[PDB]
């Protein structure tokens, strides 16, 4: 779930 | 620490029919408010989750605030991150007349006629940012912590910078509940879009209309 | 002129299934709410067409605040105005056990933790009160007035009562983002018994429960 | 509209 956003917040 | 020219810098850095527009620079700038939370003063130090929570949480009132200062210039309309200027009468036009003069009317023109900043601008981003409240936190202490941190920071800042106006730190801070309202109609317009399915959603955005 | 004295008096002045319960209390509120308001400097002498819209904008709210801050020393509960408490899990049996937890954990919890006194419960009031985003409004200048001299009278009271806590001025007024969601969470589920009409709903209640 | 509100703040 929230894919994208963990992704991105990955850095 | 919470130097109000750390928050400065972060939003200098993220500087660049009609729903369906509206939609699509919703959709480019959640990529880059995640950008812009990162360069937030211990934002990246949460643990994952907790940087996840606080997204899901503010992202509305977050864009909100961000496109209403960015439209402190313009008469009746609004400015998206795409360049495309928006006018009251094409939000009219569209049927979503009354959410959108609420945005003209108590954030944008209320930003204007104090001339809030972009230091003031991205310091009660951070406080929205900063939400203790927000379900699911590991350590909701933490959060808080960094809230008063930052309107701390914020209100030396105002005293500062603007020592004749004793109660602009409580007109910024009261503009807050409007900010809450306004970004809670705005989700649910977008979520009977999504339930219609007559309007282009991207990925992202639809993401964040997501379940928990 | 706002003198926090006044404010104050007012709050002193109006004090004394599980749905059904505290709906039958928010209608008895309703009539002592109008009590309260004549009593807040100034507002009788608004014109009464704004003093109907002041109201009807901000009764959620007032209330909300009033019931929260009167079940400050209430365990996982609140005591509503008819003098009954109201557990936790009473309200999660009926079906309301979300927003309950809400007003528990956003309101209640933190008006104890930094043990909110009467007279900074009648400020925040009366600044929900004087609402200058409130629609329809004859003279919203003249409201944001009202809001800006109490305001003024609050931060002075916070320096001069706690000059040893900086922030708490700062921290009253966040909790009114809350205050406003919850308030507006509240509305909607008022809205579905009417709708359902399997709750008894009293003649002020749903009178506010009509359109403007 | 607004009855019982009106005649509560009629004072
Ligand atoms: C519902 C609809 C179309 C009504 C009118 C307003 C302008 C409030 C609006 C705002 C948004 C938006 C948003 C819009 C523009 C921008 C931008 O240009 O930066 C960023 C975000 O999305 C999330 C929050 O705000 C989405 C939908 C709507
Ligand atoms: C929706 C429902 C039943 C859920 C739970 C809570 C306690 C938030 C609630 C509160 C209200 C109330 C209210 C309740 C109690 C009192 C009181 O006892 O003073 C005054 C007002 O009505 C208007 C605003 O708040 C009405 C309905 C609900």
């Amino acid at each position: 779930k929230h894919k994208i956003l963990h992704r991105l917040l990955q850095d | 620490d919470m130097p109000v020219e750390r928050i400065l810098e972060a939003e200098l850095a993220v500087e660049p029919d009609p729903v369906t527009n509206i939609c699509q620079a919703a959709d480019k700038q959640l990529f880059t408010l995640v950008e812009w939370a990162k360069r937030i003063p211990h934002f990246s130090e949460l643990p994952l989750d907790d940087q996840v929570i606080l997204l899901r949480a503010g992202w509305n009132e977050l864009l909100i605030a961000s496109f209403s200062h960015r439209s402190i210039a313009v008469k009746d309309g609004i400015l998206l991150a795409t360049g495309l200027h928006v006018h009251r009468n094409s939000a009219h036009s569209a049927g979503v007349g009354a959410i959108f003069d609420r945005v003209l009317t108590e954030l944008v023109s209320k930003m204007r006629d104090m001339q809030m900043d972009k230091t003031e601008l991205g310091c009660l981003r951070a406080i929205v940012l900063f939400n203790p409240d927000s379900k699911g936190l590991s350590n909701p202490a933490e959060v808080e912590a960094l809230r008063e941190k930052v309107y701390a920071s914020l209100e030396a800042y105002c005293k500062h910078k603007y020592p004749e106006q004793p109660g602009r730190f409580a007109k910024l801070l009261l503009r807050l509940p409007a900010l809450r309202s306004i970004g809670l109609k705005c989700l649910e317009h977008l979520f009977f879009f999504k339930l219609i399915g007559d309007t282009p959603i991207d990925t992202f955005l639809m993401e964040m209309l997501e379940a928990p």
